[PDB]
């Protein structure tokens, strides 16, 4: 009963959740109305997998999810869409205004009056669960709701449950492309919550996925749907070990134990190797060695940072489909001899391997090809510091003149908090600069 | 009548145990349902060693399956020989150790050890005259290392006189499936050296080398490695189940192979291995078995014997053969390779002969070596341990469960002392 | 270091008196001769110890070695020699009913006292003689026993569990949660010894009605300070004096132990063998580098093979002075056992360790900072 609770906050969270639940329903053969005729035809099995779906008396399967937002529009789209019957009607939506890209508005003033009810529903879900593994929180840096309400929610969750694992999937601001003027303020404010309370957070950049779509899938005018589908594939690869049998199964505790050297350095990158279109799926062997090599390419990373400028501190490979341990062994041996990939001298092993028999599924109307073999990598490295550094500069350029600060302080936020928040990132940045130094 | 109680912990231990129970079951003609459909009388002469009689004239293996994750139990039950094991011996919990030795030893396993010992105490009480135990577990993981070491300690407190075997898989030099292998390996080796009578060292690198170079398999899987290991385990205890010219229980090996109490780490091997198509060329004879036994690449431990000296070795032959040929072959192996055997142990080759070979073969042989080269393995692990302990790479995961740096220091010191003790005799001219 | 193998012969015993009571041990000065009862014609086995003693005829004075003579030849000499920063290890190696306690304790009420009364009272009188405003001392004691590779506390109340042996990275092996005490006077040491001796496990056998089935250890940690602060540094000395009693080898043919007794005897013999091996090895090692060439390539001493040698790692060798009292008997039944004891003595009696330790960092830090 390897259960885990999904929470979605903000527009980005809700849309990524839509993609994720489409993928999950496709994976387990659950109809959009919650029925599973495959089990009726077969007559038995554990296809009502408890990792995501709770099975009621009549055979309907309710997902273990809590969508949260302040804009009625995004949730109302789900409540009258294809999957209107799938979710429990309690969708946790505020019939009021929204944070409007304001951390203080979403954390102090309007974040209240919804936190109690959301926590009540989360506790109600947790009561039904046995042997809960952890929480998967989807949100986005920059947005008012996804920053402030996520901060409040994670603080309360750390107070209440504490020991249970918590994983963040988030959309970090990009180096140049942005859809708001006050993104740096929100990110710099929410660093404290994503640093102190979360156990492991993955950063995702929009331009990285756009470049992947342009180069690999040959999509020329992608929208958010394709990015959400790729992120859903990432999350499914992460969570596959809990659902299906495999030669080497890696649950969440092993993953955290291997990828996190120190408490404050839990910011790994993520990537997916066999991202390829159906047209280009041919003319390609797509062996284990090829996908393992492709995982290391700087171009295929999901965050705009060059791993060559940093040091690899830990890795975790999760394979799916027709994979044999000998080929993974050979690929890792080939990788270790490459000189472009530098490993910190205090981690001689620096690899975790997981293999699963269930191959990835193909969503109808998607862009990814059907492949009998795939691998998803998580890599804890020191290059991520660069991704923070640029943002810090931007924040300074806006804080020297106190631009837009009156909006934040008008919602009960104290000015000095801004400075404090910046200091945290500085300290965090310094930690990376200390951990990559070779021993003497 | 001499009974062996079998224990298996962790994923690797459970897999090897399942394959081993398939192999032994064939030798003694046991159906998957438990009924006996053999031909020879000798198959039932000593069935009691590994099996208990049931009231319905069916045989239940005397095994304890242990884990902290129901997945491996479910995999074992839903298998070709899943129904053979009795359901009461499936002892497990939830929230597995997850490659954390402290969780396996202190936090999680301590809650489950009581239940496990209870089954063991029951199984043991039924036996007429218990010889010893044997445990299968990989040292690289959390559940295996932790719960195996804890069970070994508890059993040695409870049963000091009996024998304690161990078929453990060490971390490999190059291949590494986990990031925190050295910590678990060091702590497990610290626990094993004090509370065991024998310990057979197995390495996945060596087994893959055997599969590629010798057997010429193209795409080996864990099934083949478990096949090799299970062949070795069945070879070791052959003399307690069939007659022969010279018998040799587990103790007779322990006495003949262990000169000093702390040197009980053995390198196993098996012969023949004809690679599925070359058997028609080579003629199976005793000298061929000796040659393939004493070959360097045939060892399962990934340590070259030629880099050290043989403290003492044992050869268990199975089949109809002459004693003169065996004795002269062992003498010739001693005399030819005079520099690879110590000088203060004359005639350091134990020999046992059984006259009931495996079903598909005319002859076979099992090799157990005790050399000084094994220290290399530990030395390697020690280096990696230091490389992660100077900076405390992943220490916060362990210290959160109650351990402290002092225990790591004790483990490192004990491992280094063992390495020095092994290096004491690897020299020339004194 | 040293081992000063006190080869001592006690009066006869009822078990011996039942047989032909004829002593087979004689001497002349430092020369010790032992006759073969089965081959009296043969020249007696001859040894040259400076510390061989004969107390089978107590009232005699001609060539008679009183306990005061033993203390003068070993006790105060070893004490003063090791007083300049050493660890002193006195232990009793012998056989069952071989009079291993009268060496260790002796007649407390009489002036014919064992090694511990003389040593402890002499040390206590010494510190009292040098007790002053600017000269002070501090003494601590501890007691423990090894049953069968398991450590137990005798001073502390009944703790049915076994103490866990740990290894401090700098301070070496020690016993976790072992009860340790501070002591002011000699009579307190006597009372603690009485309590500890009562606490130990004891069982009866043919060779001795009250044989001890455990290996007992008695540690003394003794610190000395002088406080001439103008031109002297406090806590200028510390010493470790370890007094250990070792159950003798169980001659199973001469005892006929059965059941648990046999098991105890088995463990005892195993432990003793390991100890003997260490005493044989250590000697040779310290004989080689000190005499031969100064190479110091590498030498391994098997400490870890047993708990006794493991806990006494600091005291048995390395940087410690030692001492053995070979408690013999004049019987013919014990000739082979006596020969084994003195053959291990031939593999002992120098040990040759080095030391000089115990400064006061904080007190000199006053001068350094000023
Ligand atoms: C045509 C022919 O010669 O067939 C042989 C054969 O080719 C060889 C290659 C067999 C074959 O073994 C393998 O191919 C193999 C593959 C991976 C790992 C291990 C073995 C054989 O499968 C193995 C089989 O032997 C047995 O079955 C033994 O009794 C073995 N039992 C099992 O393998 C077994 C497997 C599942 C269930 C029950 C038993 C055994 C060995 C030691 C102790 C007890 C049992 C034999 C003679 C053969 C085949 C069939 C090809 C060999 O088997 C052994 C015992 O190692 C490989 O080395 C020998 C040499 C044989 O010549
Ligand atoms: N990958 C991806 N990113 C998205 C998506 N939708 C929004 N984003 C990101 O989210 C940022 C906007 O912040 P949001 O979290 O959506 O703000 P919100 O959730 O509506 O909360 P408010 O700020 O109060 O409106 C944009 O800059 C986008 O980069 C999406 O569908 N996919
Ligand atoms: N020099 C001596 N003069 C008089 N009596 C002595 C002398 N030496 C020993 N004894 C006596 O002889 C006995 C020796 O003690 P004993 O009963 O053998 O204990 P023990 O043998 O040391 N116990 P153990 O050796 O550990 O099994 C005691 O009764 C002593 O009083
Ligand atoms: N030979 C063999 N080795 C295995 C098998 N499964 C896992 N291993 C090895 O065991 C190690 C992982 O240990 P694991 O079984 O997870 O320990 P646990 O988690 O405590 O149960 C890896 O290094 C693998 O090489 C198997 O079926 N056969
Ligand atoms: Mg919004
Ligand atoms: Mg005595």
């Amino acid at each position: 009963m390897r259960e885990c609770i999904s929470i979605h906050v903000g527009q980005a969270g809700v849309q990524i959740g839509n993609a994720c639940w489409e993928l999950y329903c496709l994976e387990h053969g659950i109809q959009p109305d919650g029925q599973m005729p495959s089990d009726k035809t077969i007559g038995g099995g554990d296809d009502s997998f408890n990792t995501f779906f709770s099975e009621t008396g009549a055979g309907k399967h309710v997902p273990r999810a809590v969508f949260v937002d302040l804009e009625p529009t995004v949730i109302d789209e789900v409540r009258t869409g294809t999957y209107r019957q799938l979710f429990h009607p309690e969708q946790l939506i505020t019939g009021k205004e929204d944070a409007a890209n304001n951390y203080a508005r979403g954390h102090y003033t309007i974040g209240k009056e919804i936190i109690d009810l959301v926590l009540d529903r989360i506790r109600k879900l947790a009561d039904q669960c046995t042997g809960l593994q952890g929480f998967l929180v989807f949100h986005s840096f920059g947005g008012g709701t996804g920053s402030g309400f996520t901060s409040l929610l994670m603080e309360r969750l750390s107070v209440d449950y504490g020991k249970k694992s918590k994983l963040e999937f988030s959309i970090y601001p990009a180096p140049q492309v942005s859809t708001a003027v006050v993104e740096p303020y929100n990110s710099i404010l929410t660093t404290h919550t994503t640093l102190e309370h979360s156990d492991c957070a993955f950063m995702v950049d929009n331009e990285a996925i756009y470049d992947i779509c342009r180069r690999n899938l040959d999509i020329e005018r992608p929208t958010y749907t394709n990015l959400n589908r790729l992120i859903s594939q990432i999350v499914s690869s992460i969570t596959a070990s809990l659902r299906f049998d495999g030669a080497l199964n890696v649950d969440l505790t092993e993953f955290q134990t291997n990828l996190v050297p120190y408490p404050r350095i839990h910011f790994p990158l993520a990537t997916y190797a066999p991202v390829i279109s159906a047209e280009k799926a041919y003319h390609e062997q797509l062996s284990v060695a090829e996908i393992t090599n492709a995982c290391f390419e700087p171009a295929n990373q999901m965050v705009k940072c060059d791993p060559r400028h940093g040091k690899y501190m830990a890795c975790c490979l999760l394979y799916r489909g027709d994979v044999v341990p000998k080929d993974v062994n050979a690929a890792i041996a080939t990788i270790k001899t490459k000189r472009s990939i530098q490993f910190v001298d205090w981690c001689p092993t620096g690899f975790k391997v997981g293999i699963n028999y269930q191959p990835p599924t193909v969503v109808p109307g998607g862009d990814l090809a059907k492949v009998q073999r795939a691998v998803c990598m998580l890599s804890n490295t020191t290059a991520i510091a660069e991704a923070w550094a640029r943002l810090d500069h931007k924040f300074d350029l806006m804080y020297a003149k106190r631009a837009f600060v009156h909006w934040y302080v008008g919602e009960g936020m104290e000015e000095g908090e801004f400075s404090e928040a910046r200091e945290d990132m500085a300290a965090l940045e310094k930690d990376y600069e200390e951990v990559g130094v070779d021993s003497v | 009548m001499r009974e062996i109680v079998h224990i298996q912990a962790g994923q690797c231990g459970n897999q090897i145990g399942a394959k081993f129970w398939e192999v032994i079951s064939d030798e003694h003609g046991i159906d998957p349902t438990g009924s006996y459909h053999g031909d020879s009388d000798l198959q039932l002469e000593r069935i009691n060693v590994y099996y208990n009689e049931a009231t319905g004239n069916k045989y239940v293996p005397r095994a304890i399956l242990v884990d902290l994750e129901p997945g491996t139990m479910d995999s074992v039950r839903s298998g070709p020989f899943g129904q053979i094991f009795r359901p009461d011996n499936f002892v497990f919990g939830q929230s597995g150790a997850g490659n954390n030795w402290a969780k396996g030893h202190y936090t999680e396993g301590a809650e489950l050890v009581d239940s496990v010992l209870d089954v063991v105490r029951k199984e043991s009480e039924s036996c007429d005259c218990l010889q010893g135990f044997q445990l299968t577990h990989s040292l690289g993981g959390g559940t295996g290392s932790g719960m195996g070491t804890l069970l070994i300690s508890k059993i040695r407190e409870e049963y000091p006189d009996r024998i304690m075997n161990t078929f453990s898989v060490m971390p490999s030099p190059k291949v590494s499936d986990t990031v925190v292998e050295p910590y678990n390996a060091t702590l497990s080796v610290h626990q094993l050296v004090e509370n065991t009578d024998e310990t057979y060292c197995i390495d996945n690198e060596a087994l893959y080398d055997i599969c590629f170079r010798t057997l010429k398999l193209t795409t080996p899987t864990y099934g083949d490695l478990n096949h090799l290991v299970s062949a070795t385990m069945s070879g070791v205890t052959t003399c307690l189940r069939f007659p022969g010219q010279l018998n040799a229980d587990l103790r007779k090996l322990a006495v003949n192979m262990v000169p000093f109490p702390r040197l009980h780490f053995f390198m196993p091997g098996f012969a023949p291995l004809t690679s599925r198509g070359s058997q028609q060329y080579r003629a199976l004879t005793v000298p061929e078995l000796t040659q393939q036994m004493f070959d360097s690449k045939n060892m399962m431990a990934a340590c070259d014997p030629r880099h050290g000296r043989y403290l003492t070795v044992a050869a268990i032959f199975r089949g109809r053969m002459s004693m003169k040929e065996v004795d002269e072959q062992m003498l010739n192996v001693q005399n030819k390779n005079s520099s690879y055997f110590v000088e203060w142990i004359p005639n350091n080759v134990k020999t046992a002969v059984c006259d009931i070979p495996p079903r598909g073969l005319k002859m076979s042989a099992t090799f157990i070596g005790n050399s000084t080269a094994i220290q290399e393995l530990f030395k390697r692990i020690s280096e990696q341990f230091t490389a992660m302990f100077r900076r405390k790479a992943f220490l916060h995961w362990y210290t959160g469960e109650g351990m402290d740096e002092m225990e790591f220091t004790e483990a490192e010191s004990n491992m280094n002392d063992l390495v020095s003790e092994y290096q004491q005799y690897q020299d020339a001219t004194a | 270091a040293s081992v000063k193998v006190a080869v001592r012969v006690r009066p006869f015993n009822s078990r011996e008196m039942s047989r032909d009571s004829k002593c087979i041990i004689q001497m002349s000065g430092s020369t010790t001769t032992i006759v073969n009862p089965k081959q009296p014609k043969e020249t007696p086995k001859s040894f040259s110890f400076d510390y061989s003693y004969w107390s089978h005829t107590s009232p005699e004075d001609i060539n008679y070695a009183s306990q005061k003579q033993v203390y003068r030849d070993i006790g105060e000499e070893m004490l003063q020699h090791a007083f300049e920063g050493y660890n002193v290890c006195i232990f009793a190696y012998g056989q069952t009913g071989a009079g291993k306690s009268y060496t260790m304790m002796g007649k407390q009420e009489k002036d014919q006292q064992g090694i511990i009364p003389q040593l402890c009272e002499d040390l206590f009188s010494r510190i009292n003689d040098t007790t002053n405003d600017n000269m002070s001392y501090s003494v601590e004691v501890s007691y423990m026993e090894i049953y069968c590779e398991r450590v137990r506390d005798l001073l502390n109340p009944k703790n049915k569990g076994n103490l866990r042996v740990r290894e401090h990275p700098l301070l070496g092996p020690y016993v976790e949660d072992l009860s340790k005490l501070a002591v002011t006077s000699y009579n307190d040491i006597q009372d603690l010894m009485d309590s500890g001796n009562k606490a130990r496990t004891v069982a009866a056998t043919n060779m001795n009605e009250t044989s001890s089935r455990s290996h007992a250890v008695f540690n003394i940690i003794f610190t000395q300070k002088r406080h001439d602060a103008e031109t002297n540094i406090t806590t200028e000395k510390v010493s470790k004096i370890s007094l250990v009693d070792l159950a003798g080898s169980e001659r199973a043919d001469s005892t006929g132990a059965k059941g648990t007794r046999l098991k105890e005897g088995a463990n005892i013999n195993k432990s003793l063998t390991t100890l003997g091996k260490v005493i044989s090895a250590l000697a040779e090692m310290d004989s080689g580098p000190n005499k031969n060439k100064k190479k110091k390539k590498t030498d391994f001493i098997p400490y870890r093979d047993s708990v006794l040698t493991w806990l006494l790692r600091e005291n048995l060798g390395g940087n410690s002075r030692t001492a053995m009292v070979a408690a013999l008997s004049p019987a013919d039944i014990n000739y082979d056992e006596t020969l084994s004891t003195l053959r291990y003595a031939d593999r002992a009696k120098q040990i040759r360790c080095n030391a000089v330790i115990n400064e006061d960092p904080n007190n000199k830090l006053i001068r350094e900072l000023k």
